[PDB]
């Protein structure tokens, strides 16, 4: 899973 | 047609017709897979040290830092391409099998493990306290070289090869700066009235909730690329005419369905992008309307993750 | 410009030139990893398959069969997007990482495990025996449709994009394909006397040894992509003006320098046929020469081995 | 290692 500025 | 270095070949990315999804042929999709980082990230790589260079933050000597990963591998290669040194601020943790590709390309990552983004932009901004003189952050989020650019290349070549006949444009949003740029140019620049959709997954639901003036509530979840939970300043929401939402499953699915349906080498956000224009597509509405979907990044890149 | 489905979308890569090899720019080089499926393969994969729709020996309802990486996934991606079973037969052996990526694409993987393409080939003609009205072989190493795409776009587009300019090509040679038809297209479809060379790795230089009248003997090599040990049907001996050798060791050192000076996302025969090239462009022979390299594939493609 | 067909 991702969230908040990760992944991006 | 040569390229002085690999950052100047930048888009040129094709439009294919889905057999699978949609009406009648009426959802094409533009693989900016085909990029020389292979994402569509490589756009904003290219342009924001190009306009860095050109405004003088970025000169001959200073470190480009950052927190990212599409980007993050944008900037490697720009930076290779460019003769820049580079830092990327990242975790230990999630978005990885990563790490010995951004090591291929010379990044040398600040290996920081509470392992999420500000744990990344603590220790990014440190550095960049650190040393303002020998460090520029480029600020995906907020910089306005990133919207630029799909303004220039992503949009024009949207409107070229539908000779203006794209109706609607369907897009993840991370920074925002893929629909936002896009719009602008069809919008603004061509003057044709389109209809804007940004998709976010349903875990996350930021924008959905900001615009309906509810509780802003983001959560985890598996479409990488995309939902950052919070809404970035690159994101225009005044050209956004419509903000759909996707599941991972359903996402993560609809990624495997592109490559064994349609034989198109997709990422899991090209996926949710899918999900969110066949759905929009199967309505009579849209029917008669040519729907443009990008296909943010390519399926190698998720060998690792619940894709495979 | 929207193409019907993927495999039409095939070609149109780059032109990028290097800083850190040759002299002066005289070496530039063709990102093929920018395809579909991300090989220059998957440009002989939609030929081959067009070809045999058109005369007839593949048609709704025969099951593309054969033996092969690069060749299996452009044929897995032109399978699904056109609409047709595959199976692909494959030892359980080297090469790997790309079960799933093919598995992916929705191929059916003969478990073949003595693990060698015999062993495969083996199962694939005993597969092409099985059923004759069922199974087409497409046949890489000789069928003439893939030399003829290659004649008809890859070396076009060195031509257009040099305007007239090339006057050397290097290229890896595993089917041959490539040199071959790129060679026929600029010598005797536009009419340029250019010196094609033909790469090779030193561990199995059978066709060194050929073209001296010397007992041919091949050998094992870390180069994948290149170096079959034979001399393939594809290969047009006539055309060839030059062969260079190269070792696997320098060849994957030249593919991080790709990626690490350059920026550019090569796999390990783009590695291979840099070094060759460097070699070739730093005799003044060739210094007032534009020299064209073929880089074959890209880097995702073999996180799991040497070149990580 | 590669060696015969293998690899293409
Ligand atoms: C473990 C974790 O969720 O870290 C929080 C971080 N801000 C992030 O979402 O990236
Ligand atoms: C183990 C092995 O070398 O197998 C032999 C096979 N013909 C091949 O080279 O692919």
């Amino acid at each position: 899973t991702f969230e908040y500025g990760d992944g991006i | 047609a040569i390229y002085a270095d690999n950052s100047y070949s930048i888009g040129n990315t094709p439009l294919v017709r889905l057999k699978h999804f949609g009406h009648n042929g009426n959802v094409v999709v533009k693989i900016e897979g085909r990029n020389p980082s292979y994402s569509v990230k490589c756009r904003i790589g290219a342009n924001m040290v190009w306009q860095a260079e050109k405004d003088g933050t970025l000169t001959k000597g200073k470190e480009i830092v950052d927190a990212t990963g599409n980007t993050g591998i944008a900037l490697a290669y720009v930076a290779a391409a460019r003769g820049y040194k580079i830092t990327l601020t990242m975790p230990e943790t999630m978005s990885l099998e990563r790490k010995r590709l951004l090591c291929g390309l010379g990044v040398n990552l600040v290996l920081t493990e509470a392992k999420g983004m500000k744990g990344a932009i603590a220790k990014a901004e440190e550095i960049v306290a650190s040393d303002p003189s020998r460090y520029v952050m480029l600020k995906q989020f907020e910089n306005p070289a990133n919207p630029q650019i799909h303004r220039e290349t992503t949009g024009p070549e949207i409107w070229k090869d539908t000779d203006g006949k794209v109706d609607v444009v369907v897009a993840g949003v991370g920074t925002g700066g893929s629909i936002t740029g896009i719009s602008r140019a069809i919008k603004l620049d061509f003057g044709k009235q389109i209809t804007s959709v940004a998709v976010e997954p349903v875990e996350s639901p930021v924008i959905s909730q900001t615009l309906a003036g509810e509780e802003v509530k983001p959560g985890p979840h598996k479409i990488q690329g995309i939902g950052a939970g919070f809404i970035p300043k690159n994101l225009d929401l005044s050209i956004i005419d419509r903000v759909e939402t996707v599941d991972s499953d359903t996402a993560l699915a609809t990624a495997r369905r592109l490559m064994a349906e349609e034989g198109i080498l997709a990422g899991i956000s090209s996926g949710a992008a899918v999900a969110a224009a066949d759905r929009l597509a199967k309505l009579p509405e849209f029917a008669d309307k040519l729907i443009v979907v990008i296909l943010p990044s390519a399926s190698e890149r998720y060998l690792s993750t619940a894709l495979f």
